[PDB]
């Protein structure tokens, strides 16, 4: 697959530097 | 290398390797950076007795059972 911006971004992000705030749920 | 360190994935190759529960997504993160371009090394950080060691056994795992992409699956990983 391809790296999507802000969506493989925030949930990396927040997988290695925590922050899951901005990974947005599967379901709110 | 082999003077200067133990090979821990022909020990896990060899058994000699104690399971992990869980960690696997520490794992799974780990593989993710080790698959990284530029910083392709990641730290197990935290308290002693978490499972940092059992975590870089899990990784041999997964080399030994080939989970792990082809350009990681190969490794060789030592201590
Ligand atoms: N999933 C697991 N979580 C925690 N411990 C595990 C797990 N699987 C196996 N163990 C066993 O429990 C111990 C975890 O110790 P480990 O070395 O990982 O602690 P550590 O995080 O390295 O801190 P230390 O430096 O005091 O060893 C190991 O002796 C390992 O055999």
């Amino acid at each position: 697959q391809n790296v999507v911006d802000s969506d493989t971004i925030s949930e990396t992000a927040a997988r290695l530097t925590g922050i899951p705030v901005k990974k947005l749920s599967e379901s709110e | 290398l082999s003077k200067y360190a133990i090979d821990m994935t022909e020990q896990a190759r060899q058994g000699k390797l104690d399971p992990v529960i869980g960690r696997e997504e520490e794992i799974r993160s780990t593989i993710r950076v080790l698959a990284r371009r530029i910083k392709s090394n990641p730290c197990l950080i935290g308290e002693p007795g978490i499972g940092k060691t059992a975590i870089i056994e899990g990784v041999a795992q997964r080399i030994i059972d080939d989970d792990v992409p082809t350009i990681l699956q190969g490794a060789k990983l030592f201590s």
